[PDB]
């Protein structure tokens, strides 16, 4: 009944020096012991991924690259571009035992989901939603969402992949592309030249596959109420459609107003209705971080979302702790929507709706 | 290939 929390000062701190977040694995856990949360929960330490395991779904070629790479920190590599690493996802020393550490980190809860510890299991520094079976993309080196999903597949016949990250949940539904056993479905912004530049709602996924991915294109500017009406809409047809034995949902922070990329413009409460819609279906959850890049904010996302899971309403006011400067001017909880135009058209919205409506009629 | 970032 109490959620699994997936923890460990180690962890965090592994999870601390990747150099596009540094420091938010800290301030993601800083917050949720501030307000005590983590005294609600159970708190369980992360194995590190074996080579096996990664092996799961990532090639050997590309695990060996990483690992070799990885030894002294060589970002020179003549078959490093081959294999994604560069700008996006640089060859850092130790990066194999990063990648490894998280990958480990998304198979514990998903252990714990199958052994019936809890029906809810959380890695808030897991969601590396973008990495290919042979390749690294968009800061992720592991696709640690699909090694879970691959681990919960021992137990649970149909499981849905619900990604709520501001940027197309590429790695995990090429991942499934070709299968009805889990279904993917991604609301992100969908724009040209916005990374990665799939995710339209006529990608429906390949072969025996066709009609279990579902995409959901939004445009920049997007708040609470509407996303929120789009997520329902989508989530009540799919559930319908596709009666899910267990879910795992990737909630990347880099949607919520504030972050640098400046997109869309939602708030912790808005995310938090979404996740209380799906925890409505109490089946076994594996909850995942993801993206968000104002780091204060994704702490107070992540943190208002554990209450959600926990039922519990948090003080508006931060609890003073190690990172309580990060947090004004306001110091509070709650986050405010920018004064900026939601780009959304209804009528768009409309044809997307009935779009992915007519697609899930064949998964019926 | 898009960069991200
Ligand atoms: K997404
Ligand atoms: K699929
Ligand atoms: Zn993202």
């Amino acid at each position: 009944l109490v959620p699994v929390y997936i923890y460990s000062p180690e962890y965090v701190s592994m999870c601390d020096s990747l150099a596009k977040i540094p420091k938010r694995a800290s301030m993601v856990h800083s917050l949720i012991e501030a307000y005590a949360l983590h005294k609600q929960m159970r708190i369980v330490k992360p194995k590190v991924a074996s080579m096996e395991e990664m092996a799961t779904f990532h090639t050997d070629a590309y695990l060996q690259h990483l690992q070799k790479v990885s030894q002294e920190g060589d970002d020179d590599h003549p078959d490093s571009i081959e294999y994604g690493l560069g700008y996006d996802c640089p060859a850092t020393e130790g990066i194999f035992d990063y990648a490894a550490a998280i990958g480990g980190a998304t198979i514990t809860a998903a252990q714990c989901l199958i052994d019936g510890m809890c029906k809810v299991a959380i890695n808030w520094s897991g969601g590396w939603h973008h990495a290919k079976k042979d390749e690294a993309s968009g800061f992720c080196y592991l696709n640690d969402a699909v090694l879970g999903i691959l681990r919960l597949r021992r137990k649970f016949e149909r499981i849905l992949y619900v990604d709520l990250d501001l940027h197309h949940g590429d790695g995990v539904e090429d991942a499934f592309s070709f299968t009805s056993k889990v279904m993917t479905v991604s609301l992100h912004k969908f724009s040209p030249g916005f990374f990665p530049g799939t995710g339209d709602v006529s990608d429906v996924g390949l072969g025996k596959g066709r009609y279990y991915s579902v995409n959901v294109p939004i445009q920049g500017g997007i708040q609470d109420e509407k996303y929120y009406q789009i997520c329902e809409s989508v989530l009540k047809e799919v559930y319908q459609a596709f009666n899910p034995k267990a879910v795992v949902l990737q909630l990347g922070a880099d949607t919520i107003a504030g972050d640098p990329m400046c997109s869309f413009n939602m708030t912790p409460v808005g995310i938090g209705k979404c996740l209380k819609y799906i925890l409505q279906w109490q089946l076994a959850t594996l909850i995942l971080g993801g993206g968000g890049f104002n780091l204060a904010n994704t702490a107070r996302c992540w943190t208002y979302l554990t209450g959600v899971i926990l039922g519990k309403t948090l003080s508006s006011e931060i609890p003073d702790h190690e990172f309580f400067t990060a947090y004004g001017p306001d110091y509070v909880l709650e986050i405010t929507p920018s004064c900026r135009p939601d780009r959304n058209e209804p009528h768009r919205i409309q044809q997307i709706l009935n779009y992915i409506k007519g697609n899930l009629k064949h998964v019926v | 290939r898009h960069k991200k970032x």
